[PDB]
């Protein structure tokens, strides 16, 4: 089940491999746009101290208990604050663990869903990711 | 480690021959005679390719086939603590900028920063030596 | 055309030069031959080996060819034999000296100009002998315990002395005037530091040293003629230092009854130039001219 | 002449970096094209974590729609 | 430097020097911990 | 079960410390190939009345340096530090002698700048020396470490390896020995 | 032979006596004896600051 | 202050010696500003890293 | 199965993430990424020299350098290139990988290995900052021939900065063998049995061997020209057989010296044609037979660079230059057989090996032109020879050099070179190369001597020196784009998340990650072969590698 070229080591460890020429990572976003979102994510959650994520993918039908689903994936998932969106469905989902409630979250948490939806409309996802994290961690404080 | 010794005994077999029949050949119907300076060389060649071969087979015949030396080793043969590999250290930087001071010293014909150099060369060659034997200090 | 295969190696002036070049030509053909078929075996593989786009599975796992393996060390072991035949032959002909010179010139090379002197004339048709050694200045070098076999570093004596003597000057190219059609013998000594004594039309140099004898050294070279007159460059090419580029010479080759004419011109007082316009010559080298003592343009 | 010989040494080198230029780096490299959101979304999903703060009851949610 | 002392002079020695270290610790500890 | 890693790098490195000799072995041949007869030269008059007691000193200085490896061996921290005291009072008398034989040949007026002789029998004899002498500050050092720390089997291979090098200063003088006051 | 160099300055234009000139041997700056003079340069070199 | 010693010991030019000093008063003190700015904070790791992992 | 990833990796480290390390690091990953940039400054350096050269050899006459300035820059010029980007850079890649082939955790001697390489670094300072002193640098040329070099003809002190520096690189270059021969023969991980190691290992090994014998005899020559220098020995006096004395000895030294410079670069391209003809490297052992043989020849070929001396033995010579062009031969046959029905896709790795291939074959014609004593008698100390010793070194140590920095770069970094601007890389350093030196043959052939600061306008020289310029200025600006490149790729470069990014590798650096973490592994696979890495991610392989392997 192992994709080509690829080995399960004897710590576990998988032993992957590309292609000469072809690229391990290949996101459909710029480079540097993907920086922007990397830096946002990274110093929005330093300056609240909660872990901020982002889901790109499908939400399937109610697409809450999906994204409840997908927030015990980010690492220490009760301090964390998942933006998913599902560009198909065209659906926006904020999910936070207990351990932010009462932080800020309730406010700026519907703000980032405003901000990430003016920017979908026009057709630009990473820059509404961006925005969406801009605003939610900015109102997040490291309580 | 017996292919250790033969790739130099070898290199041993080869740079004594060349030693050889360059001092008969340069002896006999070359201007001069015996040329010294390549002759001397080839046999101190000679001279360091055996040192080096007959230590290594030596040791080969002391101890039995190492897990690098056995063609169907596994690599939990090798399990276990290997040695002790520094983790840091600044004291190379300091050898070498000591050794640089001397070495500057003896470009420009300055005698006292010659002797400043082979003080700190020592100094920082005892640092180098100590760095992992110095017990706590006393009070 | 032997000239393009040549790659712009003089055509030469004497037997030896001509043989030098033979071998050259030979040489470069062989070389070309198996750089052709190489660069070939590169290009084959870079244009029909590439991967395609309907290939799914690796390639034949091949690492091992036995007999080729050995077949490719035998080839290149022939032909270098070949070669080494070959440059053999050349160099036990380039090297050869006759016990009979017909002109024998002292060579002294210094920093950083040229002195030509005339040591022996002895023309095979016994039209012509003169005998041009000074040995009363070799002996005014002696300098004497010493540090090399009794010996200050001063000594000197190793240097040759003429009466006739070419000396080169920053303003004067010196000119080293010789007959043609006869065998020519240099010995070749330097004042100071190695230079290198290098006339393109000769297809041969020879680095020119102090003390060579003490250095086991052959000091001395022939040619068993030169086959034309005519105006010949020689540079220096061993690094000698600030002017290694700025100490070049001419060799001027005459006909022998002009060159005897030079000869009693030389000991009759006249100096290289007017010398040389006594028997109708250019005064002046005419391959190259003294370079300005300016030190460069922005001076 | 002289001005050639400027004009050779300064020149050449520059027109060559712009041919070769020109030749290489219009190419189209490995990188994806960017998605767009009038098209599905093909990739696979993508779960994007800060790694701070360095080291499962919900605290609540809100939803949205474009 | 050049000849060992009888072993049980160096037990004794190394025993007293090993509870004066850990002595001088602990008193350091407490200190630390009460205030 | 596994080489001695700093044994068979300090081999190592002395088989190429063999080349640096081997350079003042080649100016040395040089020099008496164009010697012309005389070699040594007037004025030097070598003296093997006191070359041959520091020589002699010098091979005995190995006998006690291998007992002070036979003593690491054994784990003797105190045999290992009296066999290394002697033998590095042993080579800072071979020092000695060699400096009071270059006074007295100096007097005498055999010096680098003096004569081709001169020069090559003190650059080979000169870094000889200095070969002795940074050894003797590997005693120095490999003795100061014994008094650091408990005689665990890495100082042992430290104390093997010192003697190592001493053993090749050693044979390095022999060839010096027998090439210069021998084969004149 | 540098006579052609030489140039006056206004108002001492005759201070020298053909080939022979005279300054001060005290620095401008600040006093010490500026007396390193190189022939060759015609450089007057002060020891203290390197005027 | 010794440019004139350290020119005739150590062959740099008089005039050179004036002119590094006069660019190394100002270029000087920024880059050392700089690389012990850094080689603090690296300091300050060094513990950190002890910290979490031992020695 | 959603594992949280970063958007795209952290650039740089934070504030102080390096400064510390650099000045105790005792890690052979990070000393050698210092040896490679320090290296490449070095090159930079070295060429900015050549650049003025070329520029005042354009035209006839001394247009802004003087005879001294060109002869140091010749000089420095050499001596920048051969021995402090060449000769480290050699170390810089056994640090980079030889720990990783032989599946190692480090090297025997990790304090010795940083001390290497501050020996390397603080000589090179030395021997440059002859520069800064008011007559110069060293101007007696790279192989300082005595007695140019004594104290009467060069009494300056750049040229005592020169010897000194060298020196203590040298010492620095001695003690990076003992380290590389001692991790060989000791840290090798088991199954990886002598005959299992890649060719790259094999030779760094003998290239540390052949360190062994040639860098000691010159720092012994060295001390002997300072004692003649400083002492006034007379240890070169020409009276005293000094000349021939200090040649011997320097090219017993030099010869050695241009073939530990090129068997490292050829282990390099041995490791990239395999994984981008996805075959195995043709006749393994006949390519370690072939590095042990030129390693053993190149100990007795010396006084071919005395040809025209007039006292040298020269048959034997002869015949011993010639004798290695066999094994050197055998490593291009074994390079095609290699590529030969493979499945190439010439990624910039590849691409550049090939130019190894193209421009040292000319280069290696050209030197067994030079092994016949007659034909050097006409073109040595001229720029035929020069000619030929760039053809050979530009081959090794710039298109094998860059082979292995757009090869390990991902491995070393865990990002990748940018390939559109490697190839335009490649095809400015391509062109400009045989542009600048190929009419350089005919210029030397003609009757140019090498080391020349001018010569005449009636000389006949003007129009290849023009074209040799030209050249240059083309090598000159093919440094932008690679620098670029690895400015931009080092911290924006594309991510690498698995073990091997060309997809083919062989040896055991392409089974662990992109970087190796400190200790090189978090598993080792089982070795039965020099392709571990291979048979590790290609299980359905190891069948059809043992049935196809002889032909
Ligand atoms: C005289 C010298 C004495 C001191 C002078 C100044 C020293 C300053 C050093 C310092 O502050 O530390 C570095 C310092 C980083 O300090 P830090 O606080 O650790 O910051 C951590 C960073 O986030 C960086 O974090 P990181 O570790 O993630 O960075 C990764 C990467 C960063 O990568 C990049 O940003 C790209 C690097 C440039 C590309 C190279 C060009 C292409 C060359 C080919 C390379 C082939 C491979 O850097 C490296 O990995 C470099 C490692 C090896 C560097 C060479 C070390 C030389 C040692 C000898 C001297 C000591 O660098 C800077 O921030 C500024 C750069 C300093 C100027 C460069 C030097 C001048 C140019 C040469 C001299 C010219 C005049 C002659
Ligand atoms: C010359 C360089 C000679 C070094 C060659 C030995 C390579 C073996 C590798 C090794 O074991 O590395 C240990 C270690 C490298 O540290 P590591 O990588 O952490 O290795 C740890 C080992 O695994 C664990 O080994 P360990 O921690 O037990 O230490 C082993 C060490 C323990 O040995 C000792 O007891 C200390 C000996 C230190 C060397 C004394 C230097 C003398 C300088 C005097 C200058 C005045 C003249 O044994 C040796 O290194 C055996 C060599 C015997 C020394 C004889 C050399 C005489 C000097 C010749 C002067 C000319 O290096 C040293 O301890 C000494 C290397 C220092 C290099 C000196 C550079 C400047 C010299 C310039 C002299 C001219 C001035 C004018
Ligand atoms: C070993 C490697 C090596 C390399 C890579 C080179 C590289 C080059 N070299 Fe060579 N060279 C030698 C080794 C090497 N060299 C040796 C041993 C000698 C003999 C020395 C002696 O005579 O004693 C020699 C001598 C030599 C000569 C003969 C000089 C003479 O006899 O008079 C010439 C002539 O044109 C030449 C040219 C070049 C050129 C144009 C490059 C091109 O690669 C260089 C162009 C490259 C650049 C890199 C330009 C710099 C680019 C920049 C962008 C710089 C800008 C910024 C800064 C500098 C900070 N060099
Ligand atoms: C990477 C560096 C390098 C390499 C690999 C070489 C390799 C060789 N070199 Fe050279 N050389 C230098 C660097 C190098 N050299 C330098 C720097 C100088 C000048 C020093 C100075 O004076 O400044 C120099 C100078 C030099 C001289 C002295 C010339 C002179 O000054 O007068 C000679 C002469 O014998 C020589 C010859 C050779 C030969 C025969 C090889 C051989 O090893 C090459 C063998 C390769 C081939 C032959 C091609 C492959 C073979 C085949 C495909 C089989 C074909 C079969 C046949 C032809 C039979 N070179
Ligand atoms: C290292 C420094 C070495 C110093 C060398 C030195 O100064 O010795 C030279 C000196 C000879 O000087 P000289 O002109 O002959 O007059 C002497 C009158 N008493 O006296 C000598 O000849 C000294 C003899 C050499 C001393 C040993 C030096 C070792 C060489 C390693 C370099
Ligand atoms: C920055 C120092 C170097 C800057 C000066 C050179 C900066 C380098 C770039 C311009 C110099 C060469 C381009 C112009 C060429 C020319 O036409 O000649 C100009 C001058 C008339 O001739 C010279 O000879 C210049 C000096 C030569 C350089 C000595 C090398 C010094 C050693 C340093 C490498 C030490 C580390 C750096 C030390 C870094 C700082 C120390 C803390
Ligand atoms: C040079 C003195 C000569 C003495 C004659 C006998 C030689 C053996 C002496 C043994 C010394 C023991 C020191 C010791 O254990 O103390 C150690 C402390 O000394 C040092 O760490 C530095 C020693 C000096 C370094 C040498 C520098 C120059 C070398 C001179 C080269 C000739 C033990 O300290 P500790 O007990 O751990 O507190
Ligand atoms: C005809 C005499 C020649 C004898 C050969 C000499 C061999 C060189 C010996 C080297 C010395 C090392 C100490
Ligand atoms: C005046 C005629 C010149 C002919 C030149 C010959 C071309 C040489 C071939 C170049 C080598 C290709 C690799
Ligand atoms: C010219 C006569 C030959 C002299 C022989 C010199 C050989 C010296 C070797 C010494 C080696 C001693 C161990
Ligand atoms: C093995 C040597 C190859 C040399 C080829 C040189 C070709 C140079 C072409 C220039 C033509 C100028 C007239
Ligand atoms: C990739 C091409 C590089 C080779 C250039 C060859 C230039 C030869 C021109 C000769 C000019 C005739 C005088
Ligand atoms: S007193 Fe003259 S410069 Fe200061
Ligand atoms: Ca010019
Ligand atoms: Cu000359
Ligand atoms: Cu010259
Ligand atoms: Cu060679
Ligand atoms: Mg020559």
């Amino acid at each position: 089940d192992l994709p080509y070229g690829s080995a399960l080591t004897s710590s576990g460890r998988i032993s992957a491999v590309t292609e000469p020429g072809e690229l391990s990572v290949h996101y459909p976003f710029p480079t540097m746009d993907l920086v922007v979102l990397d830096d946002a994510l990274k110093y929005g959650s330093r300056a609240a101290k909660a872990r901020f994520a982002v889901y790109i993918g499908p939400l399937g039908a109610d697409t809450a208990a999906t994204a409840r689903e997908i927030l015990a994936n980010v690492p220490t998932p009760e301090n964390a604050v998942l933006l998913a969106v599902s560009p198909d469905q065209r659906a926006i989902e904020v999910v936070y663990g207990a351990d932010v409630k009462g932080r800020g979250i309730e406010s700026a948490a519907p703000l980032g869903v405003s901000a990430a939806a003016a920017s979908f409309k026009e057709g630009n996802l990473i820059d509404g990711l961006i925005s969406a994290v801009r605003v939610m961690s900015a109102g997040v404080s490291p309580a | 480690m017996h292919i250790e010794a033969r790739l130099f005994e070898i290199l041993t077999a080869f740079f004594a021959l060349a030693a050889v029949v360059y001092a008969v050949l340069t002896a006999m119907f070359a201007t001069g005679g015996v040329e010294w300076a390549g002759t001397t060389a080839l046999v101190l060649t000679t001279g360091l390719t055996l040192i080096t071969g007959t230590f290594f087979r030596f040791v080969a015949r002391r101890l039995d086939t190492r897990p690098e030396d056995y063609e169907d080793a596994e690599i939990s043969d090798g399990a276990g603590e290997l040695g002790f590999f520094a983790p840091h250290s600044w004291w190379p930087i300091l050898i070498s900028l000591s050794f640089s001071t001397a070495a500057v010293g003896a470009a420009l014909w300055l005698p006292w920063l010659i002797a400043a150099g082979v003080a700190f060369v020592i100094t920082s060659v005892c640092g180098l030596v100590f760095e992992y034997y110095w017990g706590p200090e006393k009070h | 055309w032997s000239d393009a295969l040549a790659l712009g190696w003089p055509t030469g002036i004497t037997p030896e030069a001509k043989l030098n070049r033979e071998l050259w030509i030979g040489s470069v053909i062989a070389s070309f031959a198996v750089g052709a078929i190489v660069w070939g075996l590169i290009f084959w593989t870079s244009a029909f080996h590439r991967k395609k786009a309907t290939d799914t599975e690796l390639p034949r796992q091949f690492g091992y060819n036995m007999p080729l393996e050995l077949t490719l060390t035998v080839i290149p072991f022939l032909i270098i034999s070949v070669l080494f035949y070959f440059t053999v032959v050349v160099q036990e002909r380039m090297m050869h000296k006759d016990p009979n010179p017909e002109v024998v010139i002292d060579v002294t090379a210094f920093q950083w100009n040229w002195k030509f002197g005339y040591q022996k004339i002895a023309f095979a048709d016994g039209s012509f002998d003169y005998d041009g050694a000074d040995p009363e200045r070799k002996e005014a070098m002696t300098s004497r315990v010493g540090p090399i076999r009794g010996m200050t570093p001063e000594d000197r004596t190793y240097l040759n002395f003429d009466k006739i003597e070419t000396l080169g000057t920053s303003s004067e190219i010196p000119v080293l005037v010789l007959p043609a059609g006869k065998r020519i013998e240099f010995v070749l000594n330097s004042a100071d530091v190695i230079h290198g004594f290098w006339v393109p039309e000769f297809l041969f140099k020879r680095d020119v040293l102090p003390e060579p004898k003490a250095n086991n050294s052959d000091n001395v070279f022939q040619v068993s003629e030169i086959q034309q007159t005519g105006a010949f460059v020689g540079r220096c090419t061993e690094m000698c230092g600030t002017f290694h580029a700025m100490m070049n010479f001419e060799v001027r080759v005459v006909e022998p009854n002009d060159f005897k004419a030079y000869i009693d011109q030389r000991n009759a007082g006249k100096t290289n130039a007017e010398a040389l316009a006594a028997i109708n010559q250019p005064p002046l080298a005419i391959t190259t001219e003294p370079f300005e003592s300016r030190r460069g343009e922005l001076v | 002449s002289t001005a050639l010989t400027h004009g050779l040494i300064g020149g050449v080198p520059l027109v060559l970096f712009a041919v070769l230029a020109l030749i290489f780096l219009t190419r189209k490299g490995p990188h994806p094209d960017t998605y767009k959101m009038s098209d599905p979304w093909t990739h696979a999903p993508i779960l994007w974590a800060a790694e701070e703060p360095r080291e499962v009851v919900i605290g609540g949610g809100a939803s949205g729609k474009w | 430097f050049l000849f060992p002392d009888p072993a049980v002079e160096h037990e004794a020695l190394t025993e007293a020097a090993h509870a004066s270290e850990h002595k001088s610790l602990t008193a350091l500890k407490e200190h630390q911990d009460r205030i | 079960n596994r080489p001695n890693m700093v044994s068979v790098g300090t081999i190592v490195w002395l088989s190429s410390e063999l080349m640096f000799f081997a350079g003042l072995f080649a100016m040395y041949f040089t020099a008496r190939a164009q010697a012309g007869g005389a070699w040594p030269p007037e004025p030097t008059e070598l003296n093997l009345a006191l070359a041959v007691p520091v020589t002699l000193v010098l091979i005995a200085s190995s006998f006690t340096c291998q007992m002070g490896v036979f003593a690491a061996e054994r784990g003797d921290v105190f045999g290992l530090r009296r066999w290394y005291v002697i033998t590095f009072l042993m080579g800072l008398f071979f020092v000695l002698g060699q400096g009071y034989e270059y006074i007295h040949l100096v007097e005498h007026g055999t010096t680098i700048p003096g004569s081709a002789y001169g020069s090559v029998f003190y650059l080979a004899t000169g870094f000889h020396g200095l070969h002795v002498i940074g050894g003797l500050v590997a005693f120095v050092l490999l003795l100061a470490r014994t008094k650091m720390s408990k005689f665990t089997p890495a100082q042992a291979t430290a104390a093997i390896v010192v003697s190592y090098y001493w053993h090749f200063v050693d044979i390095v003088w022999i060839a010096l020995f027998a090439t210069i006051y021998f084969v004149r | 032979a540098d006579m052609h160099r030489v140039i006056k300055r206004k108002g001492q234009e005759s201070f020298n006596f053909g080939e022979l000139f005279a300054y001060t041997k005290v620095c401008s700056h600040l006093g010490c004896p500026s007396s390193l003079y190189e022939q060759q340069t015609y450089r007057i070199l002060c020891p203290c600051h390197q005027s | 202050c010794m440019n004139d010693i350290i020119a005739l010991k150590f062959h740099i030019s008089l005039n050179a010696t004036t002119w590094i000093g006069r660019i190394g008063m100002v270029v000087l003190p920024a880059i050392v500003y700089f690389v012990a700015y850094r080689w603090a904070i690296s300091l300050q790791r060094s513990d950190r890293e002890v910290l979490e992992h031992g020695v | 199965e959603l594992e949280a990833r970063r958007p795209f990796p952290e650039r740089m480290g934070p504030k102080g993430n390096l400064i510390y390390k650099l000045i105790t690091t005792t890690d052979h990953k990070l000393i050698g990424i210092m040896y490679c940039v320090v290296c490449f400054a070095f090159f930079l350096v070295g060429g900015l020299m050549a650049l003025f050269m070329r520029t005042e050899l354009a035209m006839p006459g001394l247009q802004f350098l003087s005879n001294e300035q060109f002869n140091q820059l010749f000089t420095m010029h050499g001596t920048v290139m051969l021995l402090f980007y060449a000769t480290p850079i050699v170390f810089g890649f056994a640090n980079l990988v030889l720990p990783l082939q032989i599946g190692a955790p480090d090297v025997a001697f990790p304090r010795l290995n940083a001390l290497s390489f501050w020996l390397f670094l603080f000589g090179a300072l030395i021997a440059i900052a002859g520069f800064i002193t008011p007559g110069g640098a060293a101007d007696f040329g790279w192989t300082a021939y005595s007695p140019l070099t004594d104290a009467i003809h060069s009494p300056g002190a750049g040229g005592d900065l020169w010897i000194m520096g060298l020196a203590v690189g040298g010492l620095g270059t001695i003690l990076g063998g003992v380290n590389m021969i001692t991790t060989v023969v000791c840290m090798r991980a088991p199954g990886m049995t002598m005959f299992r190691m890649p060719i790259f290992t094999w030779n760094i090994l003998v290239t540390s061997i052949l360190v062994l014998i040639a860098f000691p005899i010159l720092t012994a020559a060295l001390f002997g020209l300072a004692a003649d220098r400083h002492l006034g020995a007379h240890i070169y006096d020409p009276a005293n057989g000094g000349v021939l004395l200090w040649q011997h000895l320097f090219w017993f030294f030099g010869h050695p010296e241009v073939y530990i410079i090129a068997l490292p670069f050829f282990g390099i391209v041995s490791e990239i044609f395999p994984v981008f003809s996805r075959k195995p490297i043709f006749g393994y052992t006949t390519l370690i037979y072939a590095t042990l043989a030129i390693a053993a020849l190149s100990v007795a070929v010396w006084a071919h660079h005395m040809y025209a001396t007039g006292a040298v033995l020269l048959p034997f010579f002869s015949f011993m230059t010639f004798l290695i062009a066999v094994p050197t031969g055998i490593k291009f046959f074994n390079w095609i057989g290699t590529m030969w029905k493979g499945q190439l896709t010439f990624e910039t790795p590849m691409l550049f090996s090939v130019g190894f291939l193209i421009t040292f074959l000319l280069g290696g014609l050209s030197g067994v032109l030079l092994a016949s004593p007659p034909l050097d008698f006409h073109v040595t100390d001229s720029y035929f020879v020069i000619a030929h010793f760039h053809y050979v070194l530009f081959g090794t140590i710039v298109f094998a050099t860059y082979a292995g920095i757009y090869f390990w770069f991902p491995k070393m970094t865990g990002r990748l070179l940018d390939e559109r601007l490697g190839k335009l890389h490649f095809w400015l350093t391509f062109i400009g190369f045989h542009t600048t030196f190929l009419v350089q043959h005919w210029l030397g052939d003609e009757g140019m001597p090498r080391r020349y600061a001018d010569y005449l306008p009636t000389d006949g020289f003007t129009t290849l020196n023009v074209i040799s310029t030209v050249g240059a200025f083309i090598l000159g600006v093919s440094m932008l784009p690679f620098v670029w490149n690895v400015f931009k790729s080092w911290r924006y470069g594309e991510p690498v998340t698995v073990d091997d990014p060309w997809g083919y590798g062989n040896s055991l650096e392409w089974a662990t990650s992109c970087p190796p973490p400190r200790h090189n592994f978090t598993e080792l696979p089982r070795i039965r072969s020099e392709r571990p890495a291979f048979e590790l991610h290609y299980p359905h392989m190891v069948e059809r590698m043992r049935a196809e392997a002889h032909v």
